[PDB]
């Protein structure tokens, strides 16, 4: 009985492979070989934040391109002012094991989560004068790996129990759950128009999800190991993924195959964080060799290297105005490059 | 009455053996200090209190190697002091402060080591205290050595001349201590003796005896603490035995009142050996602290 | 402006508080507790005293923090980086599982020990072993032979020989005999001496690290 | 089981009927968004009157 | 001839 | 929720001493800086003293520099002020004001109620107009002028607006020019520019009657304005 289901699944996979092989007439490199290269790119540190005294795991940019939020395993969450290198708030944490953080677009709330299987939402602009916990979301059986703010009342999360969820904040009840993964989900990215979001998991696959409807729409493969990071193109019709096999891949949402592979023989370590730049010409990635790299989104050729850390670079972000790039690592230091 | 002296205090082969031995010592000190300094400075993972203490020690050693050896070498090649008053003063001050810096740095390393080992419960030494103690050490060395650099004078010998094989006479100079009161020249050198040799050695020896007592009450670990005690005591003995003869001969000059032949025999041949041992200690300390530190070997 | 100066003063106050809290927290000793399924972990927790469970206890003015991660059930590699700087690992193995099979439980326990001991993250971390269930061990040694679990074994059936064999077999999976070393202790029922053994191991490790950090060797 | 096969056919049959466009269009369209005042990071394009004085 | 060098 | 109540007053003869106490109730006192503001019986507002959070910097006025003492205690949440020598110009009404300072905060948010006392160079703010007739349904604007420009190189200006209803304590409307406060309708809008500032309200209501005030926060000697009335026939 199960044998004919297995053979039907095999036949469906073969049919879809044969169909998708019929739209690969021209490789992208065949056409993006005549325009001029970007050239060598050099960046230097312009600020350095020296408050943390433990390993740093996550960071996020505010919506005004002037404020920051960072999380580290000393049990603290610090809100920075990048212009003057000041400290605005120092929020304590109940659990010292934190692996994610987020900043609301309205600038009123800050979220964190980790190995305690709870997402905590904090209220910043209060009338008493101190940061206070607002809601504790529970109901996940794995461990949180990412969290983003859809709006001021909705938040999405990804967990290590091969499921993703969307839930309200006023009522701590799950609204929709997305199922279909096999390995642990590691990172997710939200579309600029905020109707769809994509996630990448430990089973060497990336999936697209429809927020309003509730089921998957597409599935992408091509990696030989786990996927650690994933971003979204400013257009909204592409996304890039990082993996432990020391390579980065670009995807297109109207072809359904990978298009570019960025790799080199010198690099042998994995990729931890990925992020884009405005107008889609720069692709920044973090590695385990204590260095960050910048690539051209159209040609695999390297453009520069950021080398200022003494340990593994864990988080990376780019401001909305596209004027600064911030990096945090395991050496308890945050740096801003321009 | 005019007295004529030879230009070189020794013959050709004696000069040959001293020159080759001192050249070997100089190259050894140079290579050792360059290796230790490059290892210390290149790596950012070695930013601790003991590491910067070792860096200070290495800097002092290379200063001594680049300054103390050549001047004394030429001094033992030429019977006079073939420099002016200015360089006599400045070299005296430099070598005095270098020797005091080495001794005081060793004492400070010892005290930090004892604080780390015997009583690890208390808080570790901070960077600010390290800076304040290194500054105090250098400043006190300079303050205690300045008066000697101020008092000494250079004078010409009217009744003494030197004649070479070319049969030409040069004027003879020598810088010394022309102190207004002849009596207390001895008291100054006893102050220097009680500032560099007595109290530092006493404190290190008694406190390392305390450390050995602390870890004495504590097949693998047997050899472990045996080698620990062996290296500690060998370092202490090296310092003591190296620095004894110079001070012994100096106090013997200042109080012993040797006769003319005894004064001659101590003033021709013993002093180069004493100065060689003193410089050997400083040029070999980096080897001890680097070859016996596994991390620095990487 | 004056407002910027007030902001600078506030930032300096925050920095001072952070430094004080970090200095205070830079003294406690942390240890991670792991086991293999059915084991007497809770017995030890009761003796000395969702995801991570934290237990705090003190014993002559030293503060200990215990982390239990048994109720995780995920890829251990992905979340094992977070425990780099732990002082020690407490491993508990059921000695009475050498007859019961489900592929013997003893083989699973030694596989877990091999996985943890040779991990790249734990290269200098000492491991404290706990042979927990031994109250009825001698009964089933004198009722059933040891040859079922280890047919290659040949020796007397006294409890001393079996205990020595199991200890030397567990300690034989250690690859580095100089960087790290392993403690072993047989756990008794209704016994309050576990804390003393933990203290002795912790102090030995502290002196070990302190001597290695700055001075000799 | 049956659910996996149903999801596979649903999400790979209708999606197989979707249209295809080249990456050239999007790449050129969003490349026309740079090399001007819109983008800053490539090389050193902006004037020294920047947010960070250094 | 009174050789006595600087005492260090 | 937030409540500051002051006590200590009566009749004091010249040359005597007196002290005033301020009590607080639950607004994270240790992280707030406090001021003192004095209102003469006729009219006008003036600044007296200031103590920073953490008991660090302390500033006094140029008129009462040598006779006033300001102090605080984080435990028990109480603020103090001491009077050594009293002249005849010290008879007025005293208020307590809280303020905080970070990147995007709003200083001078909450005021007290008052405590009576009877004894028996610097920036100049003009606010030349004194009274203006008004009728509901039409916009009315008020203007004020300052000596020098209040535009620091940071890119922000420092001008504050206050309203004092009859028989009530002052309240905040605009903390920095063109920036609304909390608890106020959206019809208010400052929209000043350069060195001469203005304030416009779109529609009126029975609760908009009172005396308006202007303030500056650039140089720490703080100077209030004169005050304009809205008689609202």
């Amino acid at each position: 009985e199960l044998d004919q289901l297995r053979q039907e699944a095999e036949q469906l996979k073969n049919q879809i492979r044969d169909a998708r092989k019929a739209c690969a007439d021209a490789t992208l490199s065949q056409i993006t070989n005549n325009i001029d290269p970007v050239g060598r790119i050099q960046m230097r540190t312009r600020r350095t934040l020296r408050g943390h005294l433990a390993k740093i795991y996550a960071m996020h940019w505010g919506t005004d391109s002037r404020l920051l939020v960072s999380a580290s395993q000393d049990g603290k969450l610090i809100i920075w002012d990048s212009y003057t290198t000041n400290k605005v708030h120092a929020i304590p944490l109940r659990s010292s094991w934190v692996m994610t953080c987020a900043y609301a677009p309205s600038g009123n709330y800050v979220a964190c989560g980790g190995l305690d299987n709870i997402c905590s939402i904090y209220n910043l602009k209060t009338r008493e004068g101190n940061v206070r916990v607002s809601r504790e979301l529970a109901g996940h059986t794995g461990y949180l790996s990412c969290c983003r703010f859809l709006d001021d009342n909705q938040i999405v999360t990804s967990s290590g129990d091969t499921t993703c969820a969307l839930w309200d904040i006023e009522t701590g009840q799950q609204t929709t759950t997305f199922t279909g993964h096999t390995g642990d989900v590691m990172s997710l990215s939200l579309a600029p128009d905020t109707r769809l979001f994509v996630s990448g998991a430990c089973d060497a696959s990336a999936k697209l999800w429809d927020v309003r409807e509730g089921m998957c729409r597409q599935t992408f493969t091509g990696h030989e190991s786990d996927i650690n990071a994933i971003c979204f193109f400013p257009n909204g019709n592409a996304f890039a993924t990082g993996s432990d096999d020391a390579t980065c891949r670009l995807f297109d949402l109207r072809a359904d195959q990978e298009l570019m592979t960025y790799s080199h023989d010198n690099i042998i370590c994995g990729i931890t964080s990925v992020s884009f730049s405005k107008s889609g010409r720069l692709l920044l990635a973090g590695y385990d060799d204590f260095n960050c790299n910048v690539w051209d989104a159209l040609k695999a050729d390297r453009a520069g290297v950021l080398a200022g850390h003494d340990n593994r670079v864990s988080c990376l972000g780019v401001t909305d105005d596209g004027m600064a790039v911030a990096t945090g690592s395991w050496d308890s230091f945050l740096k801003i490059w321009n | 009455n005019l007295t004529f002296s030879s230009y070189y205090q020794h013959t050709s082969p004696v000069a040959a053996m001293f020159i080759v031995a001192y050249a070997l010592i100089f190259l050894l000190c140079m290579v050792g200090n360059t290796l230790v300094c490059f290892i210390v400075l290149k790596n950012r993972h070695m930013h601790t209190v003991t590491n910067m203490f070792i860096l200070n020690l290495a800097v002092s050693d290379l200063l001594v190697g680049i300054f103390c050896m050549p001047t004394t070498l030429v001094d033992n090649l030429i019977t006079g002091w073939p420099f002016d008053n200015a360089t006599c003063k400045m070299s005296g001050l430099v070598q005095g402060m270098s020797v005091s810096a080495s001794v005081w740095t060793l004492v400070a390393i010892a005290v930090e080591r004892f604080r780390c080992i015997v009583h690890p419960f208390r808080e570790k030494l901070t960077l600010r205290k390290a800076l304040v103690t290194i500054a105090v050490i250098w400043a006190l060395a300079l303050l205690i050595m300045c008066p000697s650099a101020v008092t000494l004078t250079v004078t010409r010998e009217e009744h003494h001349f030197m004649v070479d094989a070319r049969n030409r006479s040069y004027p003879l100079y020598s810088c010394w201590e022309a102190w207004p009161e002849k009596g207390m020249r001895r008291v100054y050198t006893t102050v220097l003796f009680s500032h560099i040799y007595l109290a530092p050695l006493a404190l290190i020896v008694v406190m390392y005896a305390r450390i050995a007592r602390k870890l004495c009450q504590a097949p693998r670990a047997s050899r472990r603490r045996a080698r620990v005690v062996h290296m500690l005591v060998m370092v202490a003995l090296f310092f003591t035995l190296s620095w004894l003869p110079l001070w012994a001969l100096l106090l013997l000059i200042d109080y012993g009142q040797l006769s003319a032949p005894q004064l001659h025999l101590v003033t021709v041949y013993a002093f180069p050996f004493a100065h060689w041992l003193a410089f050997f200690n400083s040029s070999a300390n980096p080897i001890i602290y680097g070859y016996f530190n596994e991390n620095f070997r990487r | 402006s004056a407002e910027d100066k007030a902001a600078v003063e506030r930032s300096k106050m925050i920095d001072r508080n952070l430094r004080e809290d970090g200095e205070k927290a830079a003294r406690e000793v942390k240890l991670l507790l792991l086991g293999a399924g059915e084991s007497g972990k809770n017995t030890i927790v009761k003796q000395m005293k969702t995801g991570i469970v934290e237990t705090h206890f003190t014993f002559k003015d030293l503060h200990f923090k215990m982390f239990d991660v048994g109720a995780q059930r995920s890829e251990r590699k992905k979340w094992i980086h977070c425990f780099e700087g732990v002082t020690a690992i407490i491993f508990c193995v059921a000695l009475s599982d050498y007859d019961l099979v489900l592929m013997n439980r003893m083989h699973e326990s030694m596989k877990l020990f091999d996985s943890i001991c040779n991990n790249k993250w734990f290269t200098d971390t000492s491991i404290i072993l706990f042979l927990n269930k031994k109250d009825l061990f001698e009964e089933k040694i004198k009722k059933s032979p040891l040859t079922i679990c280890y047919p290659e074994y040949a020796g007397s059936n006294t409890y001393e020989e079996a205990a020595a064999y199991i200890q030397c077999q567990f300690e034989d999976l250690n690859k580095r005999k100089d960087t790290k070393e392993i403690y072993t202790h047989f756990t008794c029922s209704t016994d309050t001496k576990n804390v003393q053994f933990v203290f002795d191991a912790v102090t030995d490790v502290i002196i070990k690290n302190n001597l290695k950090d700055c001075g000799l060797f | 089981s049956i659910a996996q096969a149903r999801k596979l056919v649903e999400q790979l049959k209708m999606e197989a009927n979707i249209d295809r466009i080249k990456v050239s269009k999007a790449a050129a369209d969003l490349m026309a968004y740079c090399e001007a005042h819109a983008k800053e990071d490539p090389l050193l394009t902006p004037v020294p009157a920047s947010e960070n004085p250094f | 001839f009174l050789f006595q060098p600087q005492r260090f | 929720d937030v409540q500051l109540v002051e006590s200590g007053g009566g009749l004091v003869q010249p040359g005597g001493s007196r002290k005033l106490s301020c009590s607080a109730s639950g607004f994270a006192f240790s992280s707030f800086g406090m001021h003192w503001v004095r209102q003469a019986p006729e009219k006008g507002l003036e600044w007296v003293a200031y103590i920073s959070s953490g008991s660090g910097t302390i500033y006094y006025a140029d008129t009462v520099k040598g006779r006033f003492t300001i102090s605080r205690d984080d435990p028990k949440n109480t603020l103090f002020l001491q009077m050594t020598s009293l002249r005849s110009e010290d008879t007025a009404m005293y208020y307590c004001v809280r303020s905080i300072y970070y990147y995007g905060s709003s200083p001078f948010d909450f005021w007290g109620q008052g405590t009576t006392l009877t004894v028996s160079s610097d920036i100049v703010m003009t606010q030349a107009t004194s009274s203006v007739p008004v009728t509901p349904g039409e916009s009315v604007s008020i203007s004020c002028r300052s000596s020098k420009s209040l535009l620091h190189s940071n890119g922000n200006t420092y001008l504050y607006w206050f309203l004092q209803r009859p028989g009530q304590s002052p309240q905040l409307l605009i903390y920095r020019m063109s920036n609304l406060a909390s608890g106020v309708p959206d019809r208010f809008s400052g929209s000043g520019s350069g060195t001469a500032f203005t304030l416009t309200i779109s529609r009126l209501e029975a609760e908009d009657v009172g005396v308006y005030y202007c303030m500056q926060h650039l140089e720490y000697p703080l100077t209030f304005g004169a005050g304009t009335k809205l008689e609202l026939k």
